[PDB]
RNA sequence: AGGGUGAAAAGAACCCCCAUCGGGGAGUGAAAAGAACAUGAAACCGUAAGCUCUCAAGCAGUGGGAGGGGGACCAGACC
RNA sequence: UCGGAGAGAGGCUCGGUGAAAUAGACAUGUCUGUGAAGAUGCGGACUACCUGCACCUGGACAGAAAGACCCUAUGAAGCU
RNA sequence: UUCACAUCGACGGGAAGGUUUGGCACCUCGAUGUCGGCUCUUCGCCACCUGGGGCUGUAGUAUGUUCCAAGGGUUGGGCUGUUCGCCCAUUAAAGCGGUACGUGAGCUGGGUUCAGAACGUCGUGAGACAGUUCGGUCCAUAUCCGGUGUGGGCGUUAGAGCAUUGAGAGGACCUUUCCCUAGUACGAGAGGACCGGGAAGGACGCACCUCUGGUGUACCAGUUAUCGUGCCCACGGUAAACGCUGGGUAGCCAAGUGCGGAGCGGAUAACUGCUGAAAGCAUCUAAGUAGUAAGCCCACCCCAAGAUGAGUGCUCUCCUA
RNA sequence: AGAGAAGGUCACGGCGAGACGAGCCGUUUAUCAUUACGAUAGGUGUCAAGUGGAAGUGCAGUGAUGUAUGCAGCUGAGGCAUCCUAACAGACCCACAGACUUGAAC
């Protein structure tokens, strides 16, 4: 349930240590980023002397909530923070090490990312 | 409003939860049945103008009917009923009065049926909750909060509109609710689940007909 | 809205209403027999039902719940000893309603609760 | 908000009937009564 | 109940007392049909030929009145609808009172071959609005004329007929059917006189 | 700001309703004029009897008058 | 965002007591037209059984007297 | 490039509208008051998107211009007293107008720069400013109409109880990506379809409580201070309308769960047409017809015979003297 | 005029119905013996559910405290049973075979 202002880790080794969403994309009006949709986000702190600098505006899907996920199993999921990973326009990850968990929903949208995850549920 | 097939009446009896072989849960309201459901009278358009078929459902203690009616089921040579409905259809040569229907024979798996009933009543409603009214600023200064607004124009037009949407009474109220799904018809409780949430809460009445579909099971007209 | 709510309220807040309540049963098993409000009278009821139930029993337990109730301790000893007497087959339904004439300064409905 | 008239005899008089015959309903609640404790049957009701 | 106690019975044997004694004295009423200029009794009465005639209420009773029947098909519109808007009103009786109904009862039969002339069956308009806004709602004369096709023959009579309670009281005298047939047989319906050249069209 | 029961207090014994006030009889008086008392208009508040209103749009009247009722002596009139 | 539920004091019903500003008379619809140029009251259509109660505030150029703003007065006063 | 009329259209002309800046002073002065936001509508069309078309300097994709079309839609922020406008990130698109700034007896900022004060400037001066600056009180129990609901009376030609027809009225019929068709037509390539199928979303509506929860002063547990119950134990009161915390069933509720938006139905606007005269040729039109729109009307969903035009149906009841 | 038609209102017990009216359900609570219809509310008994391990008495410990008895104790606005209380007593409205005409039938 990330909307505009909110406050986001990054999984990932992009080189953000943190990002303020702006936007949601793809999903038409909707105010409510959940898992698998694609923020525009800004960056608030920078992993210094990286190939990115703070206040640029860039690509993330949103891989962790706080909010809860429900899959058929009637499984439900919930994260501790929220988190997203910086991406291309092509679905590729612009950093290449991602951190934490992720779900199986994201598959279909999203390869690489899966791929790289240290953990999946 | 011709209505496709005859349905049934049938008593809400709340919900839960159901599984399927592939660990998929469906919540699924419970519908159960009583004594009823037995063929009152049939209208022919000749005598009544139009074809219609008036099924009773509950059945009752003698006394609690009035005169009238209970003269209205000896004719028929029925048990005596709470509630009659009526259904109408386009032919009716099927149907005798002191029939009786089963759920199981009108309803098979995976069909769709239409469930009308009684909506909660939630009593007298403000703009807020009636019309979904946005409220107004709850602190700079404002005094407005929960209120209606503004309810028209200046000097012209100079009166309210007709329908101008109000707080006024909300719910209690015959709703229909469309392309619900069977997911299983149990004999031996004579119970029926269906997918989803329908109107009222459990000791309701509930009328299911087979779905209304605008092109193909109406009049084009 | 309300939609099965049950509780009486007796337009008192919460506080209130528990110590009218206490109050009014200490009242009752004292006397035996009172003149209140029929909503007084009918939210009775259940607290009346509660000490009786709770006396068939007397274990130290039930007579030390029955004592953080009721205001005066004496009336609560009557009752453990008094109730396997007077209500033993009794399975339920210890209290009589029985209503009269409304109250002239206000018109209040009122009514006569007794200790059946 | 006030009354920019004033209000005409006929329509007064119709309106404090209205709340006249709200005296002919409990009328009726004490004959009732009345002719209920007139019997000295009820075990509901008592009196003094 | 109709109590039969002596005090009713009483009652209504006085109220017969007090009738048949108002009727003996009374001036007898004397129907207008070859009604010679006085009876030896009215001579006596107030003066009737001085004043205007004002119709009584002997006369106008509803029971009395005239049927017609207006086959509607090659009819044009509105001159039918004038002709009968005089006759339901009473102007072509002698009799005729502006405050009183002395008319006929008119039966439309035939509702769905009445004729117009020109595009008015794909121009006229017949409109009707909710008392909403925006709950303007419009017909053109033919979507009418398949759907409730009388509508159309008394919206057009009622134009014509007066406005007000007495125009609304004659309105219910229009009867108006789509088919052939009407069920008044019994009221004995005459045939409604039409002096308009145009009102008959021909194709 | 608050005047006028009657000629005279003769200001109502006695009985009834009855905790008092208040009342109804009886008695006083030319009259009850009964003490909040002399003539007692209007607004305003009602009660009874006659006709009449619940498909209706209206500064409420007016000319025409259906039907119904009432007191007449110029009963063809008046209300 | 985007509202939700709850507790109290009112609101609501019943009994007791019981105001006020207001008020030519009011048998007090809508549209459009007209008109001292924004009409319940004039015209034409249309719509409307009688009458309560709870709520709402678009209208009645709603209500609370001189319009603080502008001008007038051979007005008033304070000040330079 | 040729070519006035794909698209522009100079010099001039003819209009409509009544939204800009104005002229007038018919209007109200007593307490008939301007611009922005909030809430809440509603209407117009000169159409920003969505539906259908003609022409193109239209290969395709995308345009350009124009025709019919107002059913629906028209975001969230940084900035301003602002109309205006600028930008950020989106989006199918982020339309322009009317309604006394639409809306102050619904809300709130400025504005009528009210009285305090200061700056610049003008004035000898008291003071002044279509200069700036900080501070600065609008009340309201709804009589009538209007409205949203919800009753009674009476009518409905004997009185009732049920079940319905549906005149009329409303709600809703919205929209985006993606995938097959097919990397097929089209084009040298780069690019890349019409038409018709399939899924997922958005907004909105209708319900609902199985799950995830919120509240839950019904309840259960910890726990501080303190006064009660004779004292320990254990409970009760108070710490407003929970002392403070941790949980919570039923209810109510959404962020949760379902479902909806169907029509080889009808008639049209633009347009495309077929037969085909008046003018032995031609012509979509004069006769007659065929396709066709998110528009119009039925169908869908609730209401509905006070629909006084008061409907139809089934049954019941009308004793005694 | 007696009586009280069918039905209605009131009363009495209620509600997932409700500002009030309104709506809906009840009002002796069955019999059964093979279905179902005769439990409205409260109470009582049991069950789901919540909370999270009662008091008392034992043991361990210098003690605060832990541990056993014991899915305990409290609660149970939800179900299901059972008439134990209250649905007692009752009251009011209400009964011109449906004015008049005309055809048709007999
Ligand atoms: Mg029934
Ligand atoms: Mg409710
Ligand atoms: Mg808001
Ligand atoms: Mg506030
Ligand atoms: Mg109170
Ligand atoms: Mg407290
Ligand atoms: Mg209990
Ligand atoms: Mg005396
Ligand atoms: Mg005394
Ligand atoms: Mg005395
Ligand atoms: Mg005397
Ligand atoms: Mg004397
Ligand atoms: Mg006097
Ligand atoms: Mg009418
Ligand atoms: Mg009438
Ligand atoms: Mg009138
Ligand atoms: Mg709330
Ligand atoms: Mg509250
Ligand atoms: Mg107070
Ligand atoms: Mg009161
Ligand atoms: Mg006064
Ligand atoms: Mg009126
Ligand atoms: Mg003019
Ligand atoms: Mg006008
Ligand atoms: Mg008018
Ligand atoms: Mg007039
Ligand atoms: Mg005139
Ligand atoms: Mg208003
Ligand atoms: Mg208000
Ligand atoms: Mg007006
Ligand atoms: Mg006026
Ligand atoms: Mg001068
Ligand atoms: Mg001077
Ligand atoms: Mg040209
Ligand atoms: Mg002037
Ligand atoms: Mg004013
Ligand atoms: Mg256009
Ligand atoms: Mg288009
Ligand atoms: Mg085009
Ligand atoms: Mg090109
Ligand atoms: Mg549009
Ligand atoms: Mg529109
Ligand atoms: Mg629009
Ligand atoms: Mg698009
Ligand atoms: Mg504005
Ligand atoms: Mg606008
Ligand atoms: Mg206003
Ligand atoms: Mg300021
Ligand atoms: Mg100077
Ligand atoms: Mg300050
Ligand atoms: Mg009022
Ligand atoms: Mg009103
Ligand atoms: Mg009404
Ligand atoms: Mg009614
Ligand atoms: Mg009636
Ligand atoms: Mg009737
Ligand atoms: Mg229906
Ligand atoms: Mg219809
Ligand atoms: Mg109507
Ligand atoms: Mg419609
Ligand atoms: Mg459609
Ligand atoms: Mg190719
Ligand atoms: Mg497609
Ligand atoms: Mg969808
Ligand atoms: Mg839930
Ligand atoms: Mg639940
Ligand atoms: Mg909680
Ligand atoms: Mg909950
Ligand atoms: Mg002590
Ligand atoms: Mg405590
Ligand atoms: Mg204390
Ligand atoms: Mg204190
Ligand atoms: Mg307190
Ligand atoms: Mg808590
Ligand atoms: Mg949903
Ligand atoms: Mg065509
Ligand atoms: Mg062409
Ligand atoms: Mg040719
Ligand atoms: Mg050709
Ligand atoms: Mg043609
Ligand atoms: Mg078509
Ligand atoms: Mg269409
Ligand atoms: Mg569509
Ligand atoms: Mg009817
Ligand atoms: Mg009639
Ligand atoms: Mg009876
Ligand atoms: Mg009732
Ligand atoms: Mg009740
Ligand atoms: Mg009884
Ligand atoms: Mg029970
Ligand atoms: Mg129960
Ligand atoms: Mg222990
Ligand atoms: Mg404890
Ligand atoms: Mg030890
Ligand atoms: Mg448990
Ligand atoms: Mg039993
Ligand atoms: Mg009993
Ligand atoms: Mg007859
Ligand atoms: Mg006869």
């Amino acid at each position: 349930m990330i909307q505009p202002q909110t406050h986001l880790n990054v999984a990932d080794n992009s080189g953000a240590r943190e990002l303020m969403c702006i936007r949601i994309i793809g999903a038409s009006n909707r105010r409510y980023a959940r898992i698998g949709d694609v923020i525009v986000a800004v960056i608030k702190e920078a992993i210094p002397n990286t190939p990115l600098e703070r206040s640029e505006v860039i690509r993330a899907v949103v891989v962790r909530t706080c909010k809860e996920l429900k899959r058929d199993n009637g499984m439900i999921i919930r994260y501790d923070d929220n988190a997203a990973v910086i991406i291309d326009q092509e679905g590729n990850p612009k950093g290449t090490r991602i951190f934490g968990a992720i779900a199986r929903e994201l598959r279909q949208k999203f390869a690489k990312i899966v791929s790289l995850a240290p953990e999946v549920l | 409003s011709v209505d496709a097939g005859i349905g049934v009446m049938g008593t809400k009896l709340g919900m839960m939860s159901f599984f399927e072989e592939d660990g998929t849960v469906v919540p699924v309201t419970v519908i159960g049945f009583k004594e009823g459901n037995i063929v009152t009278q049939v209208k022919t358009e000749s005598t009544d103008g139009y074809n219609a078929v008036q099924v009773g459902y509950e059945r009752l203690r003698d006394r609690k009917l009035t005169m009238p009616e209970r003269g209205h089921l000896n004719k028929a040579g029925v048990i005596p009923m709470r509630h009659l409905q009526e259904f109408r259809l386009v032919s009716v040569d099927d149907f005798t009065p002191s029939q009786k229907l089963l759920f199981e024979e009108l309803f098979k798996e995976g069909d769709m049926v239409d469930i009308s009933g009684t909506t909660i009543g939630k009593g007298f409603q403000g703009g807020i909750k009636r019309h979904n009214f946005k409220r107004g600023l709850m602190t700079h200064g404002s005094k407005s909060h929960r209120a209606l607004g503004s309810i028209g124009a200046g000097t012209t037009p100079g009166h309210v509109y007709k329908g101008k949407k109000m707080p006024g009474r909300m719910g209690g109220t015959k709703t229909k609710i469309r392309k619900l799904k069977i997911m299983k018809i149990d004999t031996d409780l004579r119970v029926v689940m269906i997918k989803g949430a329908v109107p009222g809460k459990p000791g309701n009445l509930l009328r299911l007909a087979p779905a209304k579909i605008v092109g193909k099971n109406i009049p084009k007209n | 809205m309300k939609h099965g709510r049950k509780i009486h309220r007796l337009s008192r807040p919460a506080d209130q209403r528990r110590a009218l309540l206490r109050g009014l049963t200490t009242q009752l098993l004292k006397h035996g027999r009172i003149k209140t409000t029929r909503a007084k009278a009918s939210a009775m009821r259940k607290y009346v039902d509660k000490m009786i139930t709770l006396a068939k029993e007397g274990s130290l337990h039930k007579r030390r719940q029955a004592l953080g109730f009721i205001y005066e301790k004496q009336i609560v000893h009557a009752l453990f000893a008094e109730v396997p007497e007077r209500y033993g087959d009794r399975n339920g339904g210890y209290t009589r309603i029985i209503r009269t004439l409304p109250r002239r300064g206000d018109n209040a409905p009122m009514a006569y609760i007794e200790l059946v | 908000a006030v009354p920019k008239k004033r209000t005409s005899i006929y329509k007064k008089r119709i309106r404090k009937n209205i709340w006249k015959k709200k005296g002919y309903w409990a009328a009726l609640k004490a004959f009732s009564l009345a002719k209920s404790l007139s019997t000295g049957n009820s075990k509901s009701f008592f009196v003094r | 109940r109709k109590s039969t106690s002596a005090s009713t019975k009483c009652t209504e044997e006085w109220r017969q007392l007090k009738e048949a004694v108002k009727k003996e004295f009374a001036i007898p009423h004397v129907p207008l049909d070859q009604r010679w200029m006085f009876t030896l009794e009215e001579a006596t009465g107030p003066d009737i030929w001085n004043t205007t005639w004002y119709p009584k209420s002997a006369d106008h009773v509803p029971t009395d009145k005239k049927w017609y029947v207006v086959d509607a098909t090659d009819l044009i519109l509105g001159r039918m609808a004038s002709t009968i808007a005089i006759h339901i009103r009473g102007k072509n009786l002698a009799s005729y009172t502006p405050s009183v109904d002395m008319g006929a009862f008119v039966i439309v039969v035939n509702a769905d071959k009445v004729a117009v002339s020109g595009k008015k069956r794909t121009q006229k308009l017949y409109r009707r609005h909710s008392g909403r806004p925006g709950g303007l709602k419009e017909e053109t004369f033919d979507q009418l004329q398949k759907r409730i096709p009388e509508r159309i023959i008394e919206h057009a009579v009622r134009g014509m007929l007066p406005k007000g309670r007495l125009g609304r009281y004659l309105f219910n005298h229009l009867k108006v059917y789509k088919g052939a047939e009407h069920p008044h047989q019994a009221q004995q319906p005459i045939d409604l006189p039409l002096r308009d050249k145009r009102i008959r069209v021909e194709k």
